[PDB]
RNA sequence: CCCUGACGGUAUCUAACCAGAAAGCCACGGCUAACUACGUGCCAGCAGCCGCGGUAAUACGUAGGUGGCAAGCGUUGUCCGGAUUUAUUGGGCGUAAAGCGAGCGCAGGCGGUUUCUUAAGUCUGAUGUGAAAGCCCCCGGCUCAACCGGGGAGGGUCAUUGG
RNA sequence: CCCGCGGUGCAUUAGCUAGUUGGUGAGGUAACGGCUCACCAAGGCCACGAUGCAUAGCCGACCUGAGAGGGUGAUCGGCCA
């Protein structure tokens, strides 16, 4: 533009948006939900279990949850690892990670933190899956 | 002119590609090499050339690459100031630094600014990055450099009156 | 009276109130990201022992403490007459 | 309408240039004339003659070329503009491709090159580089 | 933390050295592991430069955090360059001039000699191995207890004494006498490579 | 009340003190009108720095010092120059 | 002259004894430094982006080896950079996204040559002020360093007065 | 206590004010003043963004960037509530 049109009408940028906009959240007691404190993690119960299949090319059967949060407000969180032992009504705790094998998941909970348990036959990279040193 | 190709000249490899044409039936393979030339002394030069395997091919252009090479003048070390070179979606500006600083260039751009022995220089990309044009570019940008001996006598100067 | 007060220049504006003018003073300013100059105005009301100046004059006025809700300015001097 | 006559007479320099013929005509003007000189000072340009008849032109200049008829300026531009002005101060004047160019700026003593400015520490208006 | 382990890998590994041109690369001058002698191809511009550094980092066995905060203060300087500055600064500290001396064979040794306080510079007691030695100190041997046996064979053995190094042999004081310089100093890895190498860190 | 006092200005166990002209309303380490020299507690024979051009006339405009403040004010011969100008003119 | 320590028998210094009590986390298909075996067979699983897995998988899970850092090492969240991807510095509109279907015109933005004058913008000098602590420069003290202290510069689109 | 200048989003928020704007006098306060009264008049502010709605204590400073900038106002100091 000429710089008297940039001194009319100045110049915008574009705005930016989380990818796991329900980790900003606020509390549903007293009066309503406040958007102020980003955490790292939220905890809630999980309202159902089981399988799921995946996207094209891939073929599996994929595991998850569904959970409801501190927040009130619900979304689905894949479970990774090799063999869990969640059920109905646990309550677990979720971290930030997209999944892509299909939509509408954008969590994962993390292993060995609450009700959860660490899978037990990790040997390699055992700080994520949450598995103890074994004497072996 | 023509900078004979006479000296002892370390040459690099800066780009391969699987490059297919289709005929009747199925596919056809070349390679397409990019190949820099110099002696870390002030004369570069580029070329290419395709085979069908990769060591025919790099041969191929340094054959090429040693038919074409520049003067790039330079004032200790450092180039004399400040240049922007352009050709085809490739602009890339060229700045003289500090003693000992190093070269702050990106691939392309540095093959070509060490094998012409440059030491000191600050560069950057504000184009494409495909690696023939910024190589082209460089040496489009070399080409503007002016000594400071040729300006005082092209006007009717002495040196030590325009610095 | 060592120390001293502030003085305008500016062009009478309104003149319907009773010993009470509005004066605009003028200024060019620049813009703070990109570099051009433009002009602001703010206005500015001033006492009139008797009503005289009238629009278009070209006025000095002084600052004097509160003499109104608005009105902190006096009259000084009319420097050129309108017609 | 023309706006910028400054602009106009740095454009004929130019285009006149790159075609590489010697000669070029412009109506004339106190700061044209004034930055004729300057170019004339330096190295620029060969020769330039005033003729003046009945409105306020012209100015003549000859331009110069080098001994394998190569050009002894290479470009030229205008920085301030009527629409955006450059102001600068006595420690902000410019120093143009490492003092192998000039600036032109106008201060209040003159119009003078930019050696001449940052020589008796003042600034102003900057006119144009010329490499 | 400093380092333990066997030592001779870390020089197969390099391709350097470092420990005095006594040879660990001797028998198998190839790298360590299954893959040492069937060697593969190219090594990028990225394995370059981050082997010249390591090379520089374990000459004089210290930790990342440290060479990096030695680095970014010898950039201060702006008298000369800043890779023979840094290599300098490098050679300052009291394990080298305990080395250089020639108190102590190795570095590792060198190290020990100083952390279990057995020097001294001007007369008091200094502990830590990374002090700074500036031009002109005398660096002793605690002449409470300077008769230890191993000490005293390597005052003998006199392998490598440098052109800025002074000593004497009866009352075991030295000093640096000034400043080395590059061709004084490994003219063999670099200083350039180091530099490039942080600036895009 | 104006005072002439001091404020801490150490790190955990190694205090140091600036010797300061405060309204004596104010906290300890918070605002002051200037600072009038040092004190060093540690350093066998105590340090002190101090301008005593300003003490001087701070002193004839009613200030006071604590009690800390006087008796390193008169090792250093401050309070016998106030004496002698106050009380002989 | 004389008189007072919560921390506290704290820091510290000297003597004897013993290599004895004190190393883990991530990665290794390309980006990006570091590879071979066995198990399994589009399953079980992995992924930041490309993408792996259907009988000889350096991409899944173990073992051996190797690389990076180290009393820490990885993961998620938030912000600036890379991003010239809102471009004053520093981009564009024939066909890639982008010239209103065309005119007439109030306010605004910008304007030919020249003599004298003014000093609003512009340039420049002197004085006041822009706290202390911070970043930075020189010097000094804790065995070194973090840290602590002394003397300076810097930072205004600032005010007043003279060219 | 009064004044110049400076730091936020929305025009899918354009009209807002009736002690409101000015004068005469009286009361009142440390103090000037619509600060509050009685009378007289019809003024004041707005595209150079009034009014309304949403969000927010402000600064020295702190992180990042070649710079111009952008994002925060926790420990420590100043002012406010």
């Amino acid at each position: 533009p000429t710089i008297n049109q940039l001194v009319r009408k100045p110049r915008k940028s574009k705005v930016e948006k989380s990818d796991s906009p329900a980790l900003n959240k606020g509390y549903n007691s007293f009066k309503k939900t406040q958007t102020n404190v980003n955490s790292p993690q939220k905890r809630g119960v999980c309202t159902r279990v089981g399988t799921m299949t995946p996207k094209k090319p891939n073929s599996a059967l994929r595991k998850y949850a569904r959970v409801r949060l501190s927040n009130l407000i619900e979304v689905t969180a894949y479970i990774p690892g090799i063999g869990h032992n969640l059920q109905e009504h646990s309550v677990v705790l979720l971290r930030g990670g997209r999944v892509k094998d299909l939509p509408g998941v954008r969590y994962h909970i993390v292993r060995g933190a609450l009700d959860t348990a660490g899978v037990n036959d990790r040997k390699q990279s055992r700080s994520k899956y949450g598995t103890k040193r074994p004497k072996a | 002119y023509i900078d004979p190709k006479h000296l002892e000249l370390e040459d690099r490899v800066v780009a391969i590609n699987r490059v297919t044409k289709v005929v009747k039936g199925g596919r056809r393979l070349r390679f397409a090499a990019l190949v820099v030339v110099g002696d870390k002394n002030g004369h570069v030069g580029f070329g290419t050339g395709k085979a069908q395997e990769v060591p025919e091919a790099i041969r191929k252009a340094i054959e090429d690459a040693k038919k074409n090479l520049v003067e790039v003048p330079m004032v200790g070390s450092t180039i004399p100031h400040e240049v922007i070179g352009v050709f085809g979606g490739g602009r890339i500006l060229m700045k003289p630094a500090v003693e000992g600083s190093g070269v702050a260039a990106g691939g392309p751009v540095r093959a070509v600014l060490e094998l012409a022995g440059v030491a000191d220089i600050t560069s950057k990309s504000l184009g494409s990055n495909t690696p023939i044009n910024v190589v082209r570019a460089t040496v489009e940008g070399l080409k503007q450099l002016k000594r400071a001996e040729e300006v005082a006598a092209l006007r009717g100067k002495s040196v030590e009156e325009i610095i | 009276e060592r120390n001293q007060r502030k003085v305008y220049q500016g062009r009478v504006v309104s003149d319907k109130m009773d010993k009470t003018i509005t004066v605009v003073v003028e200024t060019k300013k620049n813009h703070p990201i990109y570099g051009k100059r433009m002009k602001y105005s703010k206005k500015y009301k001033a006492h009139d022992e008797n009503n005289t100046a009238k629009v278009g004059d070209i006025v000095k006025i002084m600052e004097t403490r509160p003499l109104s809700a608005t009105k902190r300015f006096r009259l000084l001097e009319v420097v050129e007459e309108a017609v | 309408v023309m706006t910028d006559p400054i602009a106009d007479f740095l454009t004929r320099i130019r285009n006149a240039n790159m075609v590489k013929h010697e000669t070029l005509e412009v109506p004339a003007s106190k700061i044209k004339r004034d930055i004729a000189e300057i170019l004339k000072r330096e190295g620029f340009i060969r020769d330039v003659e005033y003729i003046e008849d009945d409105k306020q032109g012209v100015i003549r200049v000859f331009l110069k070329y080098g001994k394998n008829e190569e050009r002894v300026i290479t470009n030229l531009k205008r920085i301030s503009k009527p629409g955006l002005r450059a102001y600068v101060k006595a420690d902000e004047v410019p120093k143009v491709l490492n003092g192998l160019g000039i600036a032109i700026i106008s201060t209040s003593e003159g119009v003078i090159t930019d050696k001449e400015a940052r020589a008796k520490n003042i600034g102003g208006e900057v006119i144009a580089y010329v490499w | 933390s400093r380092y333990t382990g066997p030592s001779w890998k870390v020089s197969r590994r390099l391709g350097i050295s470092l420990s005095g041109t006594g040879k660990e690369l001797a028998r198998r001058p190839y790298k360590p592991g299954q893959h040492g002698p069937n060697s593969r191809g190219k090594v990028s511009e990225y394995g370059m430069q981050l082997t010249e550094k390591q090379k520089l980092r374990h000459m004089y066995g210290m930790n990342e955090r440290q060479f990096r905060t030695l680095f970014i203060k010898a950039s201060k300087i702006k008298e000369g360059k800043h890779g023979v500055n840094f290599m300098v600064l490098l050679e300052q500290r009291l394990d080298n001039v305990v080395y250089r001396l020639g108190l102590a064979t190795t570095r590792r040794q060198a190290r020990q000699l100083v952390n279990h306080g057995h020097i001294t510079v001007d007369g008091k007691r200094v502990d830590i191995p990374s002090y700074h030695v500036e031009v002109g100190q005398v660096i002793g041997v605690r002449e409470k207890s300077q008769n230890i046996s191993t000490i005293k064979e390597a005052v003998e053995a006199t392998v490598g004494r440098p052109a800025f190094v002074s000593f004497d042999t009866e009352k075991l004081e030295g000093s640096f006498t000034r400043l080395p310089e590059r061709d004084e100093l490994y003219p063999e890895i670099d200083e350039a490579l180091v530099v490039e190498y942080y600036n895009q860190k | 009340a104006v005072k002439i006092r001091l404020k801490r200005m150490g790190s955990k166990k190694s205090p140091f003190y600036r010797i300061v002209v405060a309204d004596s309303r104010s906290p300890r380490d918070g605002r002051f009108i200037e600072t009038v020299g040092t004190y060093n507690p540690l350093k066998d024979p105590a340090e002190v720095v101090l301008k005593e051009d300003l003490v001087l006339d701070w002193l004839s405009k009613g200030a006071q010092p604590s009690d800390t403040v006087r008796n390193i004010l008169s090792k250093e011969g401050v309070m016998k120059k106030h004496h002698e100008a106050k009380n002989v003119k």
